[PDB]
RNA sequence: UAAUUGCGAUAACGAACGAGACCUUAACCUACUAAAUAGUGGUGCUAGCAUUUGCUGGUUAUCCACUUCUUAGAGGGACUAUCGGUUUCAAGCCGAUGGAAGUUUGAGGCAAUAACAGGUCUGUGAUGCCCUUAGACGUUCUGGGCCGCACGCGCGCUACACUGACGGAGCCAGCGAGUCUAACCUUGGCCGAGAGGUCUUGGUAAUCUUGUGAAACUCCGUCGUGCUGGGGAUAGAGCAUUGUA
RNA sequence: ACGGAAGGGCACCACCAGGAGUGGAGCCUGCGGCUUAAUUUGACUCAACACGGGGAAACUCACCAGGUCCAGACACAAUAAG
């Protein structure tokens, strides 16, 4: 059934509690898993002038976001994959599964 | 049913004008424990009664030739199947026949065992076993020897018995000899009735039966089907997850609908 | 189909959107901030304000057609959206909610000095280490001079200042031109409770126990 | 301006049920979300209320919510002629 | 449909098929989706569907409650409706005439002929 | 001492902000957690040469294993560690060894009190006032100009050459970006000197562009101290693309 | 606060030892000047002059010569279904 999660916070010390929680709960279950894989962060700048105006000495800021991405691959048959989407929801943390 | 945004307090003082405040609780934490499972009555409109039954020998008991109309999603779902399902039957909506259904699971497959049924009370236990003297044994040639507190049969009948019918706590006491008990070997379906009981002091007794079976189940590596009988139950969900029920089968039906209209009023003191 | 790239982006202006929405509609309500809450299918907001009754209001009627609002500009689908309403805690404390009542105060003829001063006095009597306001402008007089009430004491470096203060500021709209507005208030470390709990610079030590000395070899058996 | 009854009578029926309507900033865009005509009358046909008191007006990065106010209610069922208590938009 | 997926759901997340909604020979409940991919049942193989004095009297007698059942269930909203000593039953199907009084104008004409 | 950073002396004591601490990034871990959207080895099918045991390889549903290399999360790791000199022997300083790191380890983010009559009304649906508000300083359409050139300045790029120019070949990076009601990043095929064009492809992206096979660079050839093959504004002619133009 | 005053100590927006340079030549761009219908305009040592994130063909646009529209909400009064 090939039951992919993804999941993409802006933050990560929650996600990897709603990351920590679902690995254990594969086993507990003494399910198949396909562990989580940290992809590289995605850190997404913006270089801009300081001043509002067009005057004073050249000075620049960044601003950066980081986008920390995690997935954790499954396998199951799908009555005990529909028993893991609704469940697990915290703010800022969305959780995407595909299945196949 | 369809949920507030909130439930919120509001306290008013009865002589100044404003004295008011006001507090929006919240509530967020609605988990799948959370709700009533129920089934809504589908479109059952034609029925298996006797004739799709493949079995002549029972076909010529049982005269009431109709299937039962509130099994819709029952029928036939364990006769065949060794799944553990549960049926939440409210009143005597068909609690004899749904009983029955343990000779249906599995006893053809395997005739000639010992599957042991189980009722809260001691009273029940006379009318499982007398209103089927007449009805099963004369027919079938299976004889029914009672296991209880002030009776002690033959350990050789009782091997030799088709239905055993026992109180929790009286099987309490032989199901302290798992061990070496030669009796207890032939367990393929145990059935029991008016299984909500657990907030009641009995309900401990029998709560920890079923734990021992899945235990002797996942040890000895072999499925022990279950099968429970009771009206219905707010927490369905819970409760299936403990008996090991899996999604092919679940009998929850409200008050709502019953075999005669039920009309009530309240009164206070 | 959006990318990650571009969803979460999209994500963050929404929160923007809808936080200079209530700013500009439940001012006066104590609009104390707000959160974006996303569930599968299900899209919950939480609002916080003082007066948690007149952002709800009889019938849920305030919610009702904020909630209202929301659903027709976004494009939402039917019951996709739900509104929260909730109280401040600790209402002394909050920068967004006492920026609000200077901007009350000022309105009323009440004076810029005393004003002022009486929400400091509240701040650091509701639980916080820190508290200043600072307003600018035109005061008593046509050339501009700004005038900064303060107490207690604030820390101007490191990133414990976004971890250990908030801001606020709320423009004023007066008859002699813009009067602003700018609050910074630091909470009690001790009652911070996620994450860091003190300054980074404080080292404490926990008080031992004494024992004198046996002074002799003594025996206990079992 | 001079422009048909057609819709003037449809914008306020339209608002009458829900009570919120919603139209951007965007001149001479001249085709409205769910009202197939033009947001050049949208946007002003209704300040027109809130200057004889009706409804309020926001800009939200120039979006323009709409929602009518407490006596806005009952001038419209006249307007529409429609009975009292027939549909307000204060339904729970 | 020629589909080799057997759906034996039983209904519990599919609709049931309406022409089929079981089996004939085994009882297991056929879906929509068990249903036009296949004229077989998936348990013991039988056809689904074939290429009042007559018929038993008990059949048509027994589907008449169930269809009462059936409404029983569908009209199960005011089924758990009290009858109370304190409830007012305003009797009133949406409002109370239009929240207008001229109905028990009369009364007091009665009221002004006595 | 970089430091109102410290020792200490002391009509001051106890405090506070700045400094530091803080945090982001950078290098260390053959250690925990793992990973065809990463790789490595072996094993199946298979190409070439010596064939004898090899070397170079190709192969996604051929498998199995691993996490050194790549990713992170969780952690540790530097405090000048230790040794020797010098100083009321006080903060310290200097040298040496070890250490990935010993000029707060480098680079940053952050960054006070007071002030400028600095810049900004040409970001603001931020605003006080003044002007105008209907052949309007408002809005909107066609075409100009913001680029016009006797000259004077500032940030610059390109060179004046053999450490060179040009023709061939050798052949190596990192930070990034990229489509849904759109038409983005485009491989491959084919056409075309070239510019570029056409039929498809994958990609909402550790998986496709992209090993971004870049250049300066390396080697082999041509030239040869000639304002020359240096240098390419000037002019002119034609061919495509962008976009209504 | 200032000192062609003193002590002590710093800084390649200072100097020393030096590199690479710019100021010389072509051009790209910005500012002054000249011009024109207009060549919109802010900033003039450090702390303006590849700066207004300003690499403007329309648009951007503020300017020049022209052409359409009113977005006068609202209230009051006037005309008024011949
Ligand atoms: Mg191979
Ligand atoms: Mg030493
Ligand atoms: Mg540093
Ligand atoms: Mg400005
Ligand atoms: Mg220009
Ligand atoms: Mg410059
Ligand atoms: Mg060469
Ligand atoms: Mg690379
Ligand atoms: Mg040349
Ligand atoms: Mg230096
Ligand atoms: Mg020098
Ligand atoms: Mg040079
Ligand atoms: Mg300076
Ligand atoms: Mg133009
Ligand atoms: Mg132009
Ligand atoms: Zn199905
Ligand atoms: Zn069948």
């Amino acid at each position: 059934i090939k039951i992919r999660i993804t999941l993409t916070s802006t933050k990560v010390k929650q996600l990897e509690n709603v990351s920590s929680n679902i690995v254990k709960n594969a086993e507990q279950h003494n399910l198949v898993k396909k562990g989580p894989v940290r992809l590289p962060t995605k850190v997404l700048k913006i270089s801009t002038r300081k001043t509002p105006n067009g005057e004073g000495s050249k000075t620049w800021e960044t601003y950066e976001m980081r986008i920390h991405k995690r997935y954790i691959d499954l396998e199951a048959p799908v009555q005990i994959v529909k028993r893991i989407t609704q469940i697990t929801i915290e703010p800022g943390v969305d959780v995407e599964v595909v299945v196949a | 049913d369809p949920l507030p945004p909130q439930v919120v307090v509001k306290v008013v003082s009865d002589t100044w004008i404003g004295c008011e405040s006001t507090h929006a609780i919240s509530f967020q934490h609605l988990i799948r424990p959370f709700n009533e499972t129920l089934q809504t009555k589908l479109l059952k409109l034609r029925p298996l009664p006797t004739s799709a039954l493949q079995n002549p020998l029972i076909e010529s008991i049982y005269p009431f030739k109709y299937f039962n109309p509130m099994q819709t999603m029952t029928f036939y779902t364990l006769y065949n199947t060794n799944e553990n399902a549960f049926v939440g039957s409210p009143t005597g909506s068909g609690k004899t026949i749904v009983a029955e259904l343990a000779i249906w699971h599995a006893f053809k497959t395997f005739p000639g065992k010992k599957i042991v049924y189980i009722a809260p009370m001691k009273a029940l236990v006379r009318e499982r076993v007398d209103d089927w003297r007449k009805k099963i044994t004369p027919v079938t040639g299976d004889k029914v020897v009672e296991l209880t507190g002030d009776s002690l049969p033959d350990p050789k009948d009782v091997h030799d018995a088709t239905i055993v019918i026992t109180t929790p706590e009286k099987f309490d006491g032989i199901s302290r000899n798992w061990q070496t008990r030669k009796f207890v070997q032939d367990v393929s379906l145990i059935i029991m009735d008016e299984i909500h009981l657990l907030a009641s002091d009995r309900g401990p007794i029998l709560e920890m039966i079923v734990s021992r079976m899945n235990y002797i189940s996942s040890q000895t590596k072999q499925p022990v089907r279950l099968l429970g009988m009771s009206t219905a139950v707010s927490n369905a969900y819970d409760m299936a997850g403990w008996l090991g029920v899996k999604d092919h089968g679940l009998y929850n039906f409200p008050s709502s609908v019953r075999p005669v209209p039920l009309k009530m009023y309240i009164d206070g003191f | 189909l959006i990318s990650k790239k571009r969803k979460l982006v999209a994500d963050g202006v929404f929160y923007a959107e809808l936080n200079e929405f209530f700013t500009r509609e439940l001012a006066e309500e104590g609009y104390s901030g707000v959160e974006v809450r996303v569930t599968p299918t299900k899209t919950e907001v939480i609002i916080r304000a003082t007066r948690t009754q007149d952002v709800l209001g009889e019938n849920g009627r305030r919610i009702n057609e904020l909630t209202l609002l929301v659903q027709k500009r976004f494009k939402y689908a039917p019951g996709t959206i739900v509104l929260y309403a909730e109280r401040v805690q600790d209402r002394g404390l909050s920068a967004v909610a006492q920026a609000e009542s200077m901007k009350f105060k000022l309105l009323n003829g009440l004076a810029i000095r005393r004003a002022a001063y009486g929400v400091v006095r509240y701040v650091m009597e509701s639980g916080a280490k820190g508290c200043e306001v600072v307003v600018s402008g035109k005061l008593r007089a046509a050339r501009a001079k700004a005038m900064k009430f303060a107490d207690g004491f604030l820390i101007h470096s490191g990133q414990p200042v976004n971890d250990f203060i908030d801001t606020a500021t709320r423009h004023v709209l007066m008859r002699q031109g813009v009067l602003g507005i700018k609050v910074k208030i630091m909470r009690d470390p001790a009652k911070s409770r996620t994450g860091p709990k003190a300054l980074p610079d404080a080292v404490t030590i926990i008080e031992p126990k004494e024992e004198e000395p046996i002074l002799a070899p003594s025996v206990k058996d079992y | 301006m001079l422009m048909p009854k057609e819709d003037r009578n449809k914008i306020h029926q339209y608002l009458f049920q829900e009570g919120v309507v919603v139209a951007k900033k965007d001149f001479n865009q001249a085709k409205h979300e769910e009202i197939d005509t033009k947001n050049l009358y949208v946007i002003k046909a209704l300040q027109s209320l809130t200057s004889k008191g009706y409804v309020k007006t926001q800009f939200s990065w120039q979006y323009y919510y709409y929602t009518l106010t407490e006596e806005g209610v009952e001038y419209l069922r006249e307007y529409l002629n429609l009975p009292e208590h027939i549909v307000p938009g204060t339904y729970i | 449909s020629g589909s080799s997926k057997n759906c034996n759901c039983q209904g519990t997340r599919h609709p049931v098929f309406d022409i089929a909604p079981n089996c004939l020979h085994c009882g297991k409940v056929v879906c929509v989706i068990e249903g036009l991919n296949k004229g077989k049942c998936g348990h013991c193989h039988e056809q689904l569907i074939s290429d009042k004095a007559e018929e038993n009297p008990e059949l048509l007698a027994a589907q008449e409650r169930l269809d009462r059942l059936l409404y029983f269930q569908d009209t199960s909203a005011e089924r758990t409706k009290i009858i109370d000593n304190a409830s007012d039953f305003d009797m009133n199907q949406e409002v109370g005439l239009w929240g207008s009084a001229r109905e028990r104008a009369l009364a007091l004409k009665k009221q002004q002929r006595n």
